[PDB]
């Protein structure tokens, strides 16, 4: 499958992914394609913040789904 | 949903007869996403059919819908990511009174005969403007290979 | 008693209100936001009127050299970055901040908006500029000016056109299925707001249409950011009283936070297009004679009149963006000349009625662009 992780800077990042992949894996694909360290990432889908350790299918992310990428504030 | 205008619009698309547009199933939690099939009549697309998605913004009908082609296609006004520059739903001509069946109708109108004075794909644009027939044969093996049935 | 004077006044208010001694802001570039937010939040608004000592540790004694009006540039660039989900861009293609309703996903968002409010007021108070600023409706809120349907055009052009379509057309035989409620998507999740009691069940018709248009207009400006906005204004007001701002309009406040920008009069002329005018119609000849003649502040104000902002994109006038996509500075010829010139910021277009004398064009243009209330 293929997903779109959308930022508020209007970058749409396409990712190549399987329903098997964990949220950690997808964060990893982001670190690799954008350089953003996973420990400071936030993925949201259809109003659900995606907990690490679950999988795309637990959240029912089908193909063409749009995620949302937001950064964590440096302080916390 | 809410979306009480989207229902009336879905109703008056299903019953409007829709010869060139069919198999319209919908995300029924909020009718904010439709999928359908375009079935062109004139060549070079009469030997094909094309899955599209229609995405309605939450504030419909204040902002227009967005149409994308799921099926690939060979058209001077549809890019290879499936985006169609359809004028009636552009950010500059969108009116609230515009119904989705008129949208489709103008999408069809665009398939049947393109307008290359303003194109998403310049090649193509000129391959239509000049050489109306080198275009069609290429459009045909594209629709032959990549497009769908029945039509 | 125009901008020059308002400025002296505001600067004098600040000078005359500064506490003595200094306040220490210790940060490092690598940890600029967390250190800043820590440092500023630990201090009292009053302290933020003392003299400012910024340290960048690791750059410490040589330099400065310096210094931190750099902190103001650098920090502004951090805290206003839409990635962090506190402020967001106004449109896809225009790049001046507004509050993001999704900000609540940040654990203590009202605190960070208070921080930023303080921060900006510090900027005005110490006469330091910041890298990119807010939208003009945003500024109007700070001045407590009323937001109006025409204020929409800049921040959501489709919603604007739709609104106005409904005002200016009879809808009785139109089968619009419009109700007093409206939906909004945030972070993928769709939510419903009634505009008055049980509004989702009230149908928009010719008789309620105006009331409806009203409420939509507020809602669009206001939606999902009442609390963040108040946090900001409060944080700002503690540092610099909002009432000190009362002689400024929203355009002047833009220019006070951004600097005076650089306009290359060549770069402007090269990239202007003309509708029903030409490079040789001497209304245009007169125009460009006025652009060369006057102040740099007039030029920004003029740049604000036609584009909605005094800032330019990376690059110059060759890459001016509008609402729908790129659009260059454009002067079009409109009717009568008993009018004043008008603009369409989303199209970046000056409507210039053919005036009869260079002086007439000069005095009317200058009246339209300086008189934006």
């Amino acid at each position: 499958m293929q997903i779109l992780v959308k930022t508020f800077t209007w970058k749409t990042i396409t990712l190549e992914v399987e329903p098997s992949d964990t949220i950690e894996n997808v964060k990893a694909k982001i670190q690799d394609k954008e350089g953003i360290p996973p420990d400071q990432q936030r993925l949201i889908f259809a109003g659900k913040q995606l907990e690490d350790g679950r999988t795309l299918s637990d959240y029912n992310i089908k193909m063409g789904s749009s995620l949302y990428l937001v950064l964590r504030l440096p302080g916390q | 949903a809410a979306s009480r205008r989207l229902m009336k619009e879905l109703e008056e698309i299903r019953k409007c007869g829709m010869k060139n547009f069919r198999n319209i199933q919908v995300d029924e939690a909020n009718l904010l996403t439709w999928q359908g099939l375009i079935v062109p009549d004139n060549p070079p697309y009469d030997k094909g059919a094309f899955r599209i998605e229609i995405n309605f913004p939450a504030e419909y009908p204040f902002k227009p819908p967005k149409i994308t082609f799921k099926t690939k296609i060979y058209h001077p006004n549809i890019d290879e990511k499936g985006q169609v520059c359809l004028p009636v739903i552009s950010a500059e001509n969108w009116k609230p009174a515009t119904k989705t069946d008129q949208v489709i109708q103008s999408l069809i109108a665009l398939v049947n005969d393109p307008q290359p004075e303003h194109p998403l794909r310049a090649d193509l644009a000129e391959e239509y403007s000049k050489d109306r027939k080198k275009f069609c044969k290429n459009a045909e093996e594209f629709t032959k290979k990549y497009g769908e049935k029945r039509p | 008693r125009g901008f020059r004077w308002k400025l002296a006044h505001f600067r004098y208010l600040c000078q005359s209100n500064a506490l003595p001694s200094h306040v220490k802001i210790n940060v490092s570039r690598q940890t600029l936001f967390e250190d800043s937010f820590q440092q500023i939040m630990a201090l009292k608004p009053y302290d933020l009127r003392r003299r400012l000592y910024v340290i960048f540790r690791g750059e410490e004694g040589l330099d400065y050299g310096g210094l931190a009006r750099e902190w103001f540039f650098l920090l502004s660039h951090e805290v206003l970055n839409p990635m962090y989900c506190l402020f967001e861009y106004a449109g896809k293609n225009n790049y001046c901040l507004q509050i993001n309703p999704a900000s609540t996903i940040n654990p203590d968002h009202l605190s960070y908006f208070c921080f930023i409010g303080r921060f900006i007021a510090m900027a005005l108070f110490h006469g330091k500029f910041i890298d990119t600023g807010f939208s003009l409706p945003f500024y109007k809120r700070m001045l407590s000016k009323k937001l109006t349907i025409k204020d929409l055009e800049s921040i959501d052009t489709e919603f604007y056109n739709s609104l106005i379509w409904i005002r200016d057309n009879n809808i009785e035989e139109c089968g619009l299925e419009m109700y007093f409620s409206v939906d909004m998507e945030i972070l993928g999740k769709v939510t419903s707001h009634d505009l008055k009691l049980g509004g989702s069940n009230i149908l928009v018709t010719e008789e309620n249409k105006d009331e409806y248009i009203g409420l939509m207009t507020e809602w669009r400006f206001s939606r999902g950011v009442q609390e963040q906005t108040k946090a900001f204004l409060d944080g700002f007001n503690e540092v610099v009283p909002l009432q000190w701002l009362q002689y400024f309009d929203e355009k002047e406040l833009e220019v006070m936070l951004c600097g005076m920008q650089e306009v290359d009069l060549a770069d402007w002329q090269r990239n202007t297009v003309y509708r029903h005018y030409t490079r040789n119609s001497k209304q245009i000849i007169w125009f460009w004679q006025f652009v060369k003649e006057t102040d740099n502040e007039v030029r920004m104000r003029l740049l604000q009149f036609v584009t909605g902002t005094c800032r330019l994109p990376l690059g110059g006038f060759a890459e001016l963006m509008g609402s729908n996509g790129p659009q260059k500075f454009c002067i079009e010829k409109v009717g009568k000349d008993t009018w004043l010139p008008r603009s369409h910021t989303c199209f970046n277009r000056l409507d210039l009625p053919p005036y009869k004398s260079y002086e007439q064009l000069k005095e009317k243009l200058l009246f339209a662009i300086e008189e934006t209330e």
